[PDB]
DNA sequence: GTCCCTGTTCGGGCGCCG
DNA sequence: GGACGGCGCCCGAACAGGGACTG
């Protein structure tokens, strides 16, 4: 017996066009969909269903197995409507329990909104269209409708391990503990056996705003410092640029050396102190969206901020790949998006909306070649001002 | 005959009804054509005579077919189309010959009266009512029982029904390739000719079992096969020729035709250009307005005509070999490319000339051409090509280091064919010793649009220019331009405009702004430019002085 | 807020296919 | 002549954001 589900009032289903797929991904989708159709999990449909949702596939690392992935972001937006200890455990493993969802039927009236279309190489055939009959992987409604079965399944493992923290976010279990990694993996295998029916969050650190150290300062150095401190005062009202700025009176050469007064030196040391204190008055709002901004600092370096209101950052961090003899900005950005989203899920249970510093077309040409999660966050494309890149640079 | 496939259920949009539209006068030749067509369709059950219980009607006509010997019945279903439910179209793109592989045996065949062989949902039939006027004799009323031509549901319902019908055959014959473009079937196989022909007969009997005839008239058995507007020879494909208009006065419609034909030609003709001819359509009034060819458009059209006088062909895809894409630059943001596997044997060609953004440079445009080609390659061949680009590795290295955005080009090798793509100037990372320091600024009054732009310099020089009908952003750009004009080969410039800084920092060499173009010319002239930012109205020295100066008349 | 400037989407011509 | 659907190109209209400004 199914659970009747509805769209949010006044919203029609998704009508998102299918984007080009590589030969590999099409062949994997055709095989996967053949098996799913032969098991009743999906049905071929026609064009009289006006809905569509893009579909692709990802081949997990060192794995010969492909995984189908539906981009249910639009449908999840339109579909009707957290353990603090998880972010503290020594180690956290992420299990892909999405297969379970195919055991539960989907409300017959809702199935039409899960339509998707397999393309073909060189448009040999028209697109081939399916809809779901079961709880789809990637749909907001699947973990919800399944939560009771999930809890009934997990009850005894939780009773026998009260120190373990298990958290569900849509297709995944996040299992965290304080065990030696060998005992930890042994317990994880106990769970993966029980379900026949690696992260280390306490090492995530915050990336503070930092000020240059110099024994000689030019007019240019001080101008730069004063602009950076002026920007930072919006995050930290204690920042003051009175005396440093006082040193810049007149109309001076950029390379003129300015000796720092006592007052200016003390102002600088006080600002260095103030940038240590945590940002005051920043409270997570569940009903609002997490916004993640990323900046390319260059040389494999990336900085990011998670906030909900401007300058009220909930977190600031960095992702720092290595030298980069053959470096791929888009790959590294995709990896950074996945890491930041993983952190957001662990800490708050939401995924962030990403302001991505890339051209839309670059991103859409390549990001699915580096994707490895079963979720996809919302995002948007921004032309960052190089000023903020300089502000967060390390 | 009529396919026994199940019908596709269709409804009208909520709270709407069927068309009630008077039949218009047809000529007698088309009345006779329609009468003969309709008496035969009615004998076959494809249309049914309706009575007075049917309140609906929509106009009918007929036109010649490609085979000029035959007529085609059409219905102006625009009103019923408005009132019909939405569909998800299943034709995702157009197949392309450069994506065909070498096959031992090939057949191209066509379905006879394809639409009229697919049944229509019974509940919907009444909305297809029409009327044949007589050469007065009374005129006969009908409705459709099969798919009509002019209805918006027909193409998708037919393409989907064709796919369902071909599925059992495709399953039994995984290694026979059937390109299915609406009702035209290209069929290729790795069989000897006798066994191929036998398989073709099996395919024809399979279709006939499902109600689709394949008239021999449209059964191509010998090369060159006529397919999708191309000629498919055994080892090369050609495009059936392109006749450009040779008119003397040119209207907007004439230019749309010319540009469409050139774009079509650019899939196999290298070097086609449409920049001038296209910008010649900016802000036009209507299709009939007469545009005079600018001398630039004249020259471009002449070059294209010479290009098109040349003989050219494509080759087929060999999946065991790499795809290579070589890009070439022409001016005004125009690029061409060739995709090939063997050195001088194009699979296809293309052009990219889209103008993205108010301000840009040649490295950005090259990156977006690479992106366009990558996704086109994925559609056609399902894989990404290896690139050959007219840009030195160090140029790209410099840009990817400097550029504050994520940017990337796939596997690529430098190609020494000029015009080489280069950055035309580079901002300094540090202030310059010995170069004068200009503090620049601009103010503009939002009411009067009067403004001022100017600089002070650490060596005591000051200048203020007044401007009419201007904006704050424009005065900031003007102040930068002025400092550039009045400085030596090396110069430090301090601005407070993150607008202007954001523009110049991204190193444009083209812009749609005349002022930004003048600035770019100055930047190219300089040996060294260092451009710093400070916050406005914070009293930072130098900036304070110039802000005071340019605010005098304006704030 | 308003004004300015920039980017994106979408509809309307034309090309091509059936 | 003229009806339909697909894809392509190009351009302009109607949006959407973000940065500077006024007293
Ligand atoms: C060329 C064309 C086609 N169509 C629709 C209708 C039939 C299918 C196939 O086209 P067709 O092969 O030329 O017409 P068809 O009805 O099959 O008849 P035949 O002449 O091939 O026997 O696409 C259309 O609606 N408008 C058009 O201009
Ligand atoms: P649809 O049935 O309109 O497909 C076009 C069909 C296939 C080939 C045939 N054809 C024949 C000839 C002689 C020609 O010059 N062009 C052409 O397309 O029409
Ligand atoms: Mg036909
Ligand atoms: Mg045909
Ligand atoms: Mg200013």
């Amino acid at each position: 017996e199914t659970v009747p589900v509805k769209l949010k009032p006044g919203m029609d289903g998704p009508k998102v066009k299918q984007w080009p797929l590589t030969e590999e991904k099409i062949k994997a989708l055709v095989e996967i969909c053949t098996e799913m159709e032969k098991e009743g999990k999906i049905s071929k449909i026609g064009p009289e269903n006006p809905y569509n949702t893009p579909v692709f596939a990802i081949k997990k690392k060192d794995s010969t197995k492909w995984r189908k992935l539906v981009d249910f972001r639009e449908l999840n937006k339109r579909t009707q409507d957290h353990p603090a200890g998880l972010k503290k455990k020594k180690s956290v493993t992420v299990l892909d329990v999405g297969d379970a969802y195919f055991s539960v039927p989907l409300d017959e009236d809702f199935r039409k909104y899960t339509a998707f279309t397999i393309p073909s190489i060189n448009n040999e055939t028209p697109g081939i269209r399916y809809q779901y009959n079961v709880l789809p992987q990637g749909w907001k409604g699947s973990p919800a409708i399944f939560q009771s079965s999930m809890t009934k399944i997990l009850e005894p493992f939780r009773k026998q391990n009260p120190d373990i923290v298990i958290y569900q976010y849509m297709d995944d279990l996040y299992v965290g503990s304080d065990l030696e990694i060998g005992q930890h993996r042994t317990k994880i295998e106990e769970l993966r056996q029980h379900l026949l029916r690696e992260l280390h969050p306490d090492k995530w650190t915050v990336q503070p705003i930092v000020l240059p150290e110099k024994d000689s300062w030019t007019v240019n150095d001080i101008q730069k410092l004063v602009g950076k401190l002026n920007w930072a005062s919006q995050i930290y009202p204690g920042i003051k640029v009175r005396q440093l700025s006082k040193l810049l009176r007149g109309t001076k050469a950029l390379t003129e050396v300015i000796p720092l007064t006592e007052e200016a030196e003390l102002e600088l040391a006080e600002n260095r102190e103030i940038l240590k204190e945590p940002v005051h008055g920043v409270y997570y709002d569940p009903s609002k969206d997490l916004i993640a901004e990323i900046q390319k600092q260059g040389q494999g370096q990336w900085t990011y901020q998670i906030y909900q209101e401007p300058f009220k950052n909930l977190k600031t961090g960095k992702y720092a790949r290595m030298r980069g003899a053959h470096t791929n900005d888009v790959k590294q950005l995709t990896e950074a998006v996945q890491k930041i989203t993983t952190e957001s899920i662990v800490i708050w249970g939401k995924t962030p909306k990403f302001k991505l510093p890339i051209q839309k077309e670059t991103w859409e040409t390549w990001w699915t070649e580096y994707w490895q999660a079963t979720w996809i966050p919302e995002w948007e494309f921004v032309n960052t001002p190089p000023l903020v890149k300089l502000w967060y640079q390390l | 005959p009529i396919s026994p496939i199940e019908t596709v259920p269709v409804k009208l949009k909520p709270g709407m009804d069927g068309p009630k539209v008077k039949q218009w006068p047809l000529t007698e030749e088309k009345i006779k054509a329609l009468v003969e067509i309709c008496t035969e369709m009615e004998k076959e059950g494809k249309i049914s005579k309706i009575g007075p219980e049917n309140p609906y009607n929509t106009p009918v006509f007929a036109i010649k077919k490609k085979d000029s010997t035959k007529w085609r019945k059409l219905v102006d279903f625009r009103e019923l189309n408005k009132r019909t439910q939405d569909f998800w179209e299943v034709q995702l793109g157009i197949p392309h010959p450069a994506g065909l592989k070498k096959k031992k045996s090939v057949t191209v065949l066509d379905v006879g009266d394809a639409y009229f062989s697919v049944p229509l949902d019974e509940d919907f039939r009444k909305y297809t009512a029409f009327t044949i006027p007589s050469i007065n004799t009374p005129g006969i009323r009908y409705q459709y029982n099969v798919l009509p031509q002019g209805w918006k549901g027909s193409p998708a319902i037919f393409q989907s029904s064709m796919t369902k019908i071909l599925e059992p055959f495709r399953k039994q014959n995984p290694d026979i390739v059937i390109y299915q473009y609406m009702d035209d079937l290209y069929v290729g196989s790795d069989l000897e000719i006798g066994q191929h022909r036998t398989k073709i007969e099996e395919l024809r009997q399979h279709l006939l079992r499902w109600g689709l005839t394949t008239p021999d008239k449209k059964h191509q058995k010998e090369p060159p096969f006529l397919w999708m507007g191309y000629e498919l020879h055994p080892d090369k494909w050609t495009v059936q020729p392109i006749v450009l208009p040779e008119k003397d006065s040119w209207t907007v419609n004439d230019i749309c035709k010319l540009v469409g034909k050139l774009n079509w030609a650019s899939q196999i003709y290298p070097g086609i250009k449409v920049r001038q001819l296209s910008k010649l359509l900016r802000g036009t009034k209507a299709l009939t307005e007469v545009i005079p060819l600018t001398e630039e458009a004249e020259l471009e059209l002449a070059e294209n005509r010479e290009i098109l006088k040349e003989p050219v062909h494509g080759v087929y895809y060999d999946p065991s070999k790499d795809l290579i894409a070589e890009i070439q630059k022409q001016g005004q943001g125009q690029w061409t490319y060739q995709i090939y596997q063997e050195p001088f044997k194009n699979l296809k060609t293309g052009k990219y000339a889209r103008m993205r953004g108010a301000h840009t440079n040649d490295v950005k445009q090259l990156t977006e051409a690479v992106q366009k080609i990558t996704t086109e390659s994925i559609v056609i061949w399902g894989k990404t090509p290896k690139f050959k680009l007219p840009i030195q590795k160090e140029t790209w290295e410099t840009w990817w280091t400097e550029y504050w955005q994520a940017t990337w080009i796939p596997e690529w090798e430098f190609v020494n064919t000029p015009p080489l793509v280069k950055l035309w100037y580079q901002l300094e990372k540090e202030p310059i010793v010995g170069a004068e320091t200009f503090y620049v600024d601009g103010a503009a009054n939002r009411e009067t649009k009067l403004g001022k732009a100017g600089y002070v310099t650490n060596r005591g020089r000051q200048k203020v220019v007044t401007l009419t009908d201007t904006t704050n952003q424009k005065t900031e750009l003007q102040a930068i331009y002025l400092a550039l004009q009045d400085s030596g080969l090396e110069v430090n410039i301090v601005t407070d405009s993150q607008y202007a800084l954001g523009i110049i920092q991204a190193q444009p060499d083209q812009s749609e702004s005349e002022l930004v173009n003048q600035i770019i010319e100055q930047l190219i002239k300089k040996e060294k430019v260092y451009l710093a930012w400070v916050p406005a109205h914070k009293g930072i020295g130098g900036n304070e002085q110039v802000d005071k100066l340019v605010s005098a008349g304006i704030r």
